[PDB]
């Protein structure tokens, strides 16, 4: 609302590496922590059987 | 408060030299921009000199270019104007005034004006005053009023002061300004106007005063025949 | 204005409670330079300070 597309689109840009990259660190570590939780499920189901 | 208080000026020959100072308090010197301004006996204002407080940002006027210097000081604050060259076009009262030209572009103008020195430049040499009274007509019958008066002759330089019969005699006391002769000493005649009726019953003393030279004179004036 | 300060003391003049007008102020050409940093000079008139 301020900045005119030329120079806004470097402010966006700055923002969209610093968002992209925050993501790509949270779907990351969901990752390892979703492999962690899928071997206690499967430790529960081996567990449960 | 602020003060200019100038002093330095005097008599000089021509083409001799003389420094005129003009000390400042009250308010910060340095901080100011002090410039100098004279003026010619019954002539109108002329500019003279400025300086910004840099020792190397002088302006002069025209008719002053190159024969004048200025220049200032610190610690006890004080202005000096250098002079050389002097011709007899140069005689004139000059004065020191203020100036804020540097951050205010208000006050512009010359916020104080100092009293003023007075320079003339002339190769006469001082000399005191010589004083003769003015008598009047005895056979007088124009009025109830006659005149009376005290000329005083060829004194230099300024100021004089006129009393009258020991500050006793006040009424009508008129003093006239000074006037240059062409022998190249001045002139003054101080009078008073009284009754006709008293001038052979009350006795009229004048009394001129010179401080430059500590002169004062006493003079009766007494109708003829 | 008429005068402007010197630059070793520069004015500042406060400007509050009012209604300022950019765009005809922009849309006069008789300016030599007009860099504008933070904000672009266009649409400054849909924001407010």
């Amino acid at each position: 609302s301020r900045l005119d597309p030329p120079e806004a689109e470097v402010q966006i840009d700055r923002l969209i590496t610093g968002r992209l990259q925050s993501l790509q660190t949270y779907v990351t570590q969901q990752l390892i922590r979703a492999a962690e939780i899928r071997a206690s499920a499967n430790l529960a189901a081996t567990k449960m059987s | 408060e602020v003060q200019l208080v100038e002093s330095g000026g005097g008599l000089v020959q021509p083409g001799g030299s003389l420094r005129l100072s003009c000390a400042a308090s009250g308010f910060t010197f340095s901080s100011y921009a002090m410039h100098w301004v004279r003026q010619a006996p019954g002539k109108g204002l002329e500019w003279v000199s400025a300086i910004w407080g840099s020792g190397s940002n002088t302006y002069y006027a025209d008719s002053v270019k190159g024969r004048f210097t200025i220049s200032r000081d610190n610690s006890k604050n004080t202005l000096y104007l250098q002079m050389n060259s002097l011709r007899a076009e140069d005689t004139a009262v000059y004065y020191c005034a203020r100036g804020r030209d540097l951050a205010a572009f208000t006050k512009t103008a010359f916020d104080v004006w100092g009293q003023g020195t007075l320079v003339t430049v002339s190769s006469a040499s001082t000399k005191g005053p010589s004083v003769f009274p003015l008598a009047p007509s005895s056979k007088s019958t124009s009025g109830g009023t006659a005149a009376l008066g005290c000329l005083v002759k060829d004194y230099f330089p300024e100021p004089v002061t006129v009393s009258w019969n020991s500050g006793a005699l006040t009424s009508g006391v008129h003093t006239f300004p000074a006037v240059l002769q062409s022998s190249g000493l001045y002139s003054l005649s101080s009078v008073v106007t009284v009754p006709s009726s008293s001038l052979g019953t009350q006795t009229y003393i004048c009394n001129v005063n010179h401080k430059p030279s500590n002169t004062k004179v006493d003079k009766r004036v007494e109708p003829k025949s | 204005a008429t005068r402007f300060a010197s630059v070793y003391a520069w004015n500042r003049k406060r400007i509050s409670n009012c209604v300022a007008d950019y765009s005809v102020l922009y849309n006069s050409a008789s300016f030599s330079t007009f860099k504008c940093y933070g904000v672009s000079p266009t649409k400054l008139n849909d924001l407010c300070f």
